[PDB]
């Protein structure tokens, strides 16, 4: 198999692959999140480069990982659907067996762990 | 066992090993398997133990009260009363027995009753686990009309290779001789078979 | 271990007519894969105008047709030359049958003739003894492969009026002897067809009140 | 209930025009053990039947001294034993299938497959089988044990049917009941070369022979058969 | 199932029997039992029908590639010997008994094969329920120097043999000759001895006998224009 | 466990399960839900071996509730029976196969109709108006088969049900402790407290 | 096999079906499963056939010999107990027995006895009998009443068994009807299970789970 | 225990003048227990039509698995798939599952749409092929079926005298067989049209 | 059969045996009686295989009949007890053993004392304050140890019995239909029509 | 079976009968069970036909392999990868094989592997179902450094009396001589031995 250390530190100690995949996030459309006293609200901004676009079927940016937690996103789309198939099978695994839904900062600490992986593990970026 | 009987010339010969096993241990190692049914009329056992000395013993009685009536028995009616036992009783017994004796009219005869508890009448015998390995020798080397020596030869030798390669033969090689002129016992010893 | 039992193989068939009954069965014995006879009559006239045949374990077979034709020897003697009746002597053979309860005769029995009105009579008995009159009864090999058959064209079962659509069903018109015997050759060319141990010839007992007349038919050898 | 020791092999017979003809081989089998060579399995009695029998050896010597039995029997009390009232083949065989059947059903059977061939009073050709189950059928041919699987096929290319028996002579019977045995020799490992044949002729009775030899046997080709499959030398 | 091979002065022929059973019941009454490995090497197989009919094509497709990649025809011996090393890995699991006969550059030539992998080689051989009928009359009628005319009378017989005497066997006798720089004959029902003779009586029922409860079309044809 | 029922009437299909779970000797509760909820309109009773029951209900139920938060949209009762089909199909050649029946009732809001679906361990599917598992068919079926009919009510469903359920405690040696009874229609499904 | 009876105010209704079956192999749809043991008792037909045939003929001949010797009608009680006690001395030997012996006395009234081949004797008001009888018993328990007129048990009987026959495989061809009165038993057909069933299910408006 | 007759059920092809015929029960059981009337075990894949009896969830799972295969052979075909094509590819499929398979026993029929050949055929439960002229059976009731076939039978018979013989062919059949009936389907094929009729029987 | 329970108090015997009869399949009886009077002041309850049960009861009744009818006297439940014990020892070595357990709950009129027996189907006999066959003593003994006094009155013992029956009818798998009840006094056998 | 192998002053010779056996029944009356593995390198086969053959196969595949890589292999060689294709695998195989060749530097050369996988070197050996009849006949008759006539007579006499006895032995005896002139193949059929 492709085992390839893409990922690498350089000699002043930063990892370029890391800093690049940020310059990503940067490019992707803008991505907000406000708490009030009993809510939470999630806006995202849709490019108008693109009209004629079918709003009915197009992938919407904010995403249900459960009843009751969403996911939102900046950058790479195809990269995003990824992180959301396995956030939304580990929030039925987690209600599986320990019979409760997640916690917020668990799906959280979940998700972030994945994107942690991918950092020092061969033949990915 | 091996054990066989020989018809020559002046009569007839039984021979046998004297091995008795209960697994790989001999039991005894110095066994008589030549018995006894009438004065001229003996037999040699393979089988069950128990249930050939039973057999013999009821042989024995059976020629005993014959001749009290009827004067002395042919081989053949020996044969006849061995056959019956062990026919009738074929789900009960596992002998193999050889029936050899000595008429002045018939002179030696020799009659072997397998399993099943059939008669076969033959110029000569063999049986037990050790003869397998002698029907190759046996057949090569039997002739009819031998001399008293060279009877003893033919049995010593035969009996000889049996020992040599069956496990549960051994000891001594015993023979008794049927004749008009009595009845002879002899006895050979390892030390002159084994370097046949 | 000894197995008291074997199969010889064989199919029989009984149909009763109106004033007629026919007992037929093919003239092969087997075991196993090979043929022991191509010719070796299974079906018997036993006396007082009575067939009888017992298909399966044809020791067992044997013994039986005997044991049967023996009871109505004895049945004469004991009461006067009186006709053993249909009816009656199928009694008998339950008691012969049941006998063996526990040790039994590994055949199914079949008897034909006429009642005491004249009218066409079948009997039929499993191993043990229970037994039922029949209007037609197929045993042995090819059992299963000749009753749908009969079913379908003595009874005219599934068979309704053209025009009504299922809602009269086809009359049970009488049978002669002549359109019962084509029934029964058809009956055994097709088994000889399918199955293996059906072949070589068919014997056929016709029973009437004039006696007991036979026909005999080639079956394919192979 | 118990299991065959010393055993015998095929049987085979046949009808033709004027009687029956029935073979056996002289051997006495101790399972692989080719034991006894000397055996005779064809048993005659008196001068219209012969009876043969395969399986247990010592099953068939009881049945030997039954129907020796059954002759002196007969004899008793009997000014007509060796004319009318004589033993017929039909007589013997009704006898021995009663014994068959009666052991089976005690559950304690001869082990033995029998066939029995004669020539009746009237000169009609007898030929009837029964076994340790006590099975019983006819047959224009008949063979026990190997001999029905191979004998059979060959015997009925001459007698296919009841209409070939008039038009089989003993000359042409005779010859394919030979050249059956060789077949059995060729192809049966519990058989032996050495035979013993039987013929019942309604004119010329009863010819019993002998120590017969299998004979004219084709080996030679055995010559150029080399390994099981690539092998050339 | 009977299934017979016998050399002959300039090749082989096999034989087989139409007969295919499930227990007592006869499945087909006109059966192929005579397999083709190759144009030039044909087989007869006895025992588990789709074993001796899968293991055939399995080895006839590797031998067709065999033949392409060594700009040769193929030989008996290549066939013999992977279809035993097939059959010897499967322990006899697999139910084929096999009489595998052709020509080839080498010569003509006839093997057997057992179904746990087993060999031999001989001028006459059968197999199956019916080989000891088959057996029978090659025992009693074959000789050396066999002509053509005088192998297929004699392989024919053999298995009428198995037809008419052993239940596993029976209708009609198929035959391939395989002579040496020749076209392969298959001679399919080459006899016909058991043709059903005519019934007494016709079965076909008066139109309406049937008791229907609804009638519909079935829409085979795909999903259509316009 | 022991007895499941179901029935599919005009506008609903009923569920009745029994309350009895014994270990061998003793019946160590007398209040168990044979049951899982799949989807807002789709119920699945279950019985079959102990454990095996249970794990491959929650297996199901945590599989149709991942397609649900994936499509964002519910599954037809006809789509989820036959995902649960071959679940079992699957199983019945594995290594240790899922010893489990079920019955899946669901509304289907697309058609407007109630479903019923039998499936047993083998992965044998029929749909049926009236169906059962193990030896309650044969005490329920004939009297089914008599008052039956398509356009009940839930009403004459639940008293069809009652008679049902007096006959197996009549004719039955095992207690099975009643039955806990659902509903499932239009609005979801529901459970009736007092049986 | 399904066989029922049962008690109520005009006697004792018998129903039975009449298949009988090798495996999957139906050998018969004309069987007779109630057997006349004479004008006044009935026995029906259960486990194996010939066990059932021979012994309850038999019981009938031991039932004429009792009135013979004693110049009364023998009991439902007696007779029931007669067979029960033979049986039981052949226990173990592998007898096949499940039959009620029905009958209507003067003394008893009409008496139902569950007789069985390990010795078992029951009186009581209803059994049902074979591979169909939990089906039958469905039918009979919730349609049961002691005051149920002659008319109303024989089509309840007769349903009962229909309702065995659609649902039980082993079990159809055609069902066989008996009332059994104190002056003897009374005969009520034969009824073909074909026809029966399309009859039924469009007058009564059952079976709507079959397409008709 | 045997996986063969549990569920019970029949499928009987036949041949005529230009046409084919292939019909079966409706059947489903449990053993003795009777589950349902409406199990059709006849399919189609374009004009060629498979019937299966045997083990109901395997009857399921290979009608899902030919749709599935034949849809394949389409797309990449261009054509739809005919009957001598597709009796070998249910031959391969058994086979594959040698030493675990299938407990069914599959029948095929058709006509080729370019020759116009009528085309039966039958298989055992691990893929050997029989291609009879005249008529396949299968099922728990496949005796009775061969006993009925080898009467009834003749050759070259219309369309509509082969609705008559197939149809009484399986009728007579299933009422001999405890685990067959409840209903029965005949299809009648043309070249280009295919009726289906359902047949009244008894329901015991 | 299934449960048969016994109870000696102050001044009588209680026995109580269930009244279900279960063929495999289906409960064919709900009303039997598993009893048999011996005597005038002796009754024997009985359970094990099925027709043993009640041809071993019926044989023994008439034999105490019929020393009754001979000597004019009744036996002690003392001799009656080992009566029938030395028939079931006697029986466990016969061809065909009978395959039945009995409790003999008896009032001796001598000793003016109730007196209860248990005895098996291999002749083992112990007298008794409180005693069961089969699987009834598992579930009723700890509440007979813990309530039972030896002067109890007969009202005391039937509510003990209830407490008895009722967790049985708990924890019990089977549906047993309930009990008869009978008690054993100086006057005689009487039924309790009413539990 | 009854095959046997027989080393002698020029060389060694392999003998065999020409049965095999399914059941009573002679699959082939005609069997050629010497099989070469090498061109002076055979093996008599005794067990199952087909263990026995793909054994065989494998072992010509080493022998021919080996040849090109290292020249001519031994007798003892050819020994050691039939004894490791018979040790390692003894829990599936039914296999008795006898191996025999002729070196120049070593003569002849005889090896047995019995049913376990085992190997012993001998002057002579024999096996199959039929030698069991002629151990005790071998053992006496056996000379060391024997004539080529002399063994042929040895070799012909003693599968004549196993054949006699053993009833999955017989058909034609055939041979095969291995000494420094080259491959000698030889047969004897019934009429021949059977006077002897
Ligand atoms: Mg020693
Ligand atoms: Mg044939
Ligand atoms: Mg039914």
């Amino acid at each position: 198999g492709y085992d390839r250390a893409l990922s690498i530190f350089s000699p002043d100690g930063h990892i370029f692959q890391v800093e690049y995949a940020l310059e990503a996030v940067k490019r992707g459309t803008c991505a907000v999140g406000v708490k009030g006293k009993n809510c939470v609200v999630l806006g995202c901004e849709r490019r108008s480069t693109l009209k004629l676009q079918d709003t009915r079927i197009t992938p919407s940016k904010v995403s249900k990982i459960d009843s009751h937690v969403v996911l939102s996103f900046s950058g790479l789309n195809a990269d995003s659907r990824i992180l959301i198939e396995k956030a939304r099978v580990e929030a039925q695994s987690h209600r599986l067996t320990l019979e409760d839904p997640v916690t917020v900062e668990y799906l959280t600490r979940y998700v972030a762990g994945v994107q942690q992986r991918y950092t020092q593990s061969g033949g990915v970026r | 066992t091996s054990i066989m009987a020989v018809t020559f010339k002046d009569g007839v010969i039984l021979g046998a090993d004297s091995r008795t096993t209960t697994g790989a241990y001999i039991a005894n190692r110095v066994t008589d398997k030549l018995t006894r049914v009438h004065d001229k009329i003996w037999c040699c056992r393979s089988g069950s133990a128990a249930d050939t000395q039973a057999i013999a013993d009821i042989v024995q009685y059976h020629l005993e009260l014959y001749t009290s009536q009827y004067g002395t028995p042919s081989t053949e009616t020996a044969a006849s009363v061995f056959k019956e036992l062990c026919y009738e009783n074929k789900d009960n017994l596992t002998a193999g027995i050889i029936v050899a004796g000595y008429d002045d009219k018939n002179k030696g005869e020799v009659y072997t009753i397998p399993l099943g508890g059939s008669v076969h009448k033959l110029p000569y015998a063999i049986a037990g686990s050790g003869s397998t390995f002698i029907y190759g020798y046996c057949d090569k080397n039997f002739r009819e009309n031998m001399s008293k020596e060279e009877t003893v030869d033919f049995i010593k030798h035969s009996l000889s290779q049996a020992i040599k390669w069956d496990g549960s033969s051994g000891g001594v090689i015993r023979m008794v001789v049927l004749t008009a002129a009595g009845v002879e016992r002899l006895i050979f010893y390892p030390d002159e078979y084994e370097q046949l | 271990q000894f197995n008291p039992y074997g199969d010889n193989g064989g199919t029989i068939l009984g149909i009763a007519g109106e004033d007629f009954a026919v007992l037929a069965g093919d003239t092969r014995n087997i075991t196993d894969y090979s043929i022991n006879s191509r010719y070796e009559p299974k079906v018997f006239d036993c006396g007082d105008n009575i067939v009888m045949s017992a298909n399966g374990f044809a020791a067992d077979g044997d013994a039986l047709v005997k044991r049967f034709k023996n009871s109505v020897k004895w049945y004469h003697f004991d009461h006067n030359d009186k006709k053993l009746s249909i009816n009656s002597a199928a009694r008998n053979i339950q008691h012969l049958l049941y006998g063996k309860r526990f040790f039994p005769y590994y055949v199914h029995t079949i008897i034909a003739g006429l009642d005491e009105d004249g009218k066409g009579a079948v009997y039929s008995f499993d191993p043990v003894g229970s037994y039922e009159r029949e209007q037609c009864r197929a045993g042995g090999a090819a059992a299963s492969l000749i009753m749908p058959f009969l079913d379908n064209q003595v009874n005219f079962k599934n068979q309704y009026e053209p025009g009504t659509n299922g809602k009269v069903k086809k009359p049970l018109k009488y049978l002669s002897v002549e359109e019962v015997i084509k029934l029964v050759r058809d009956s055994f060319t097709s088994a000889t067809e399918r199955h293996i141990q059906v072949g070589d010839g068919l014997e056929i007992l016709i029973v009437t009140k004039d006696g007991v007349r036979k026909e005999f038919y080639e079956l394919k050898r192979d | 209930t118990q299991q065959p020791i010393v055993t015998g092999t095929s049987v085979i017979s046949m009808k033709y025009d004027n009687g029956v003809i029935i073979a056996a081989d002289n051997l006495g089998s101790y399972g692989s053990l080719l034991r006894f060579n000397g055996v005779e399995r064809l048993i005659p009695v008196g001068d219209n039947t012969v009876v043969g029998i395969s399986g247990d050896i010592s099953d068939m010597q009881h049945i030997e001294r039954l129907l020796k039995d059954l002759v002196t029997e007969n004899a008793y009390d009997n000014p007509l034993a060796d004319a009318e009232e004589a033993l017929e083949p039909s007589y013997i065989f009704e006898y021995l299938a009663t014994v068959m059947y009666q052991r089976r059903s005690k559950m304690n059977p001869l082990w033995n497959a029998i066939i029995v061939a004669g020539v009746q009073s009237n000169g009609d050709q007898f030929l009837r089988y029964v076994n340790l189950l006590g099975v019983t059928y006819s047959s224009p041919t008949l063979a026990t044990g190997f001999g029905a699987h191979m004998a059979n096929p060959l015997l009925r290319k001459v007698v296919d049917r009841e209409s070939d028996i008039p038009k089989t002579t003993v000359q042409v019977a005779e010859e394919a009941i030979v050249n059956a045995m060789r077949v059995l020799y060729y192809r049966d490992a519990r058989s032996s070369r050495n035979f013993s044949l039987a013929i019942i002729d309604k004119n010329t009775g009863l010819t019993f022979k002998k120590n017969l030899q299998v004979e004219n046997m084709k080996w030679d080709f055995a010559k150029d058969i080399k390994g099981y499959g690539t092998q050339k030398i | 199932t009977t299934i017979v091979g016998v050399k002959f002065n300039n090749g082989v022929v096999i034989a087989a029997d139409t007969r295919s059973t499930q227990g007592p019941i006869v499945a087909d009454k006109n059966c192929a039992k005579l397999h083709r490995i190759s144009p030039k090497i044909w087989c007869a197989g006895a025992g588990t029908a789709a074993d001796t009919e899968a293991v055939t094509q399995l080895i006839g497709s590797n031998i067709e590639l065999h033949s392409l990649y060594t700009s040769r025809e193929p030989r008996v011996v290549s066939a013999l010997q992977m279809l035993k090393q097939h059959l010897f890995k499967y322990q006899g699991h697999i139910g084929a008994y096999l009489i595998v006969a052709g020509v080839d550059p080498t010569g003509s030539h006839l093997f057997s094969i057992h179904a746990n992998g087993s060999t031999d080689v001989g001028y006459y051989l059968s197999l199956g329920s019916g080989s000891l009928a088959a057996m029978a009359v090659l025992e009693s009628h074959w000789k050396q120097d066999l002509t053509k005319e005088e192998a297929i009378k004699l392989a024919s017989d053999a298995i009428q043999a198995g037809i008419w005497n052993d239940l596993g066997s029976g209708s009609n006798v198929d035959v391939c000759v395989m002579e040496i720089g020749k076209d392969a004959e298959y001679l399919r029902n080459y006899l016909t001895p058991n043709v059903r003779e005519e019934k007494q009586k016709s079965y076909k029922f008066p139109r309406g006998t049937t008791a229907v409860l609804k009638e519909s079309i079935v829409n085979i044809c795909d999903i259509q224009e316009e | 466990m022991d007895i499941i029922l179901g029935i599919r009437v005009q506008d609903s299909v009923i569920l009745a399960s029994s309350k009895a779970v014994t270990r061998g000797i003793s019946v160590l509760k007398d209040s168990d839900d044979k049951t899982r909820q799949l989807s807002p309109h789709t119920l699945m009773s279950f019985a079959g071996e102990a454990g095996d029951t249970v794990q491959f209900a929650e297996y199901i139920q945590a599989n149709i509730q991942l397609y649900s938060i994936r499509e964002d949209y519910e599954l037809s009762p006809q789509a989820v029976s036959s995902f649960v089909r071959q679940e079992l199909a699957k199983s019945i050649r594995s290594r240790r196969p899922y010893q489990v029946n079920v019955l899946i009732g669901g509304y289907d809001k697309k058609k407007n109709k109630p479903e019923l679906y039998q499936i047993d361990y083998l992965g044998t599917k029929v749909e049926l108006p009236y169906g059962a598992h193990g030896y309650s068919g044969f005490y329920t079926f004939s009297l089914l088969d008599h008052h039956y009919r398509p356009d009940m009510t839930t009403e004459e469903g639940l008293d069809l049900l009652k008679l049902c359920v007096q006959e197996l405690e009549k004719r039955m040696p095992m207690d099975f402790k009643g039955v806990i009874v659902k509903i499932v229609d239009k609005d979801g499904i529901r459970q009736v407290d007092d049986f | 096999t399904t066989t029922l009876a049962f008690r109520f105010q005009g006697g004792i209704i018998v129903a039975v079906d009449s298949r009988a079956t090798a495996g999957n192999w139906v050998a018969s749809q004309t069987v007779k499963k109630v057997i006349e043991i004479n004008p006044f008792l009935l026995g029906t037909m259960a486990g194996g056939a010939a066990d059932c045939q021979f012994w309850e003929t038999w019981l009938g001949s031991q039932c004429r010999l009792h009135e013979l010797r004693e110049k009364e009608r023998i009991s439902v009680a007696a007779a029931s107990k007669i067979l029960s006690n033979l049986v039981y001395q052949y226990k173990g030997a592998g007898l096949s027995m499940g039959t009620m012996i029905c009958g209507y006395t003067r003394k008893e009234g009409p008496t139902i006895y569950y007789v069985d081949s390990d010795g078992t004797r029951l009186k009581g008001d209803i059994f049902c009998v074979g591979s169909g009888q939990t089906f039958a018993y469905g039918v009979l328990d919730s349609n049961y009443k002691w005051d149920l007129s002659v008319e109303d048990a024989l089509y309840l009987g007769k349903r009962s068994i229909l309702a065995a026959a659609h649902r039980d495989a082993y079990s159809g061809g055609s069902v066989n009807l008996y009332h059994v009165t104190e002056d003897g038993w009374i005969y009520h057909g034969n009824h073909d299970v074909g026809e029966l069933f399309w009859k039924v299910k469009e007058e009564e408006g059952s079976f709507n789970n079959v397409i008709g | 225990s045997d996986p063969s007759s549990i569920n019970g059920g029949i499928v009987v092809a036949m041949t005529g003048k230009d046409c084919v015929a292939i019909a079966c029960d409706l059947r489903l059981g449990s053993q003795s227990l009777g589950v349902s009337n409406k199990f059709e075990k006849i399919f189609h894949y374009g004009h060629v039509f498979l019937g299966i009896t045997g083990l109901a969830t395997d009857v399921t799972t290979l009608n899902e698995m030919f749709r599935y295969k034949t849809n394949l052979y389409k797309l990449k075909e261009e054509r739809a798939i005919e009957p001598e094509t597709f009796t070998q590819l249910v031959s391969s499929s058994l086979y594959e599952r040698r030493f675990g398979p299938y407990f069914v026993g599959p029948v095929v029929a058709g006509i080729n749409s370019k020759s116009g050949k009528p085309f039966i055929a039958g298989f055992d439960l691990i893929g050997c092929i029989d291609e009879a002229k005249d008529f396949i059976v299968s099922g728990t009731a496949s005796d009775q079926l061969f006993g009925m076939c080898e009467s009834l039978y003749e050759p070259n018979l219309e369309p509509e005298d082969l609705f008559e013989t197939i149809s009484q062919a399986l009728l007579n059949a299933a009422d001999r067989d405890a685990l067959s009936g409840w209903g029965a389907v005949v299809y009648i094929i043309k070249k280009d049209e295919v009726v289906k009729r359902y047949l009244k029987m008894r329901q015991d």
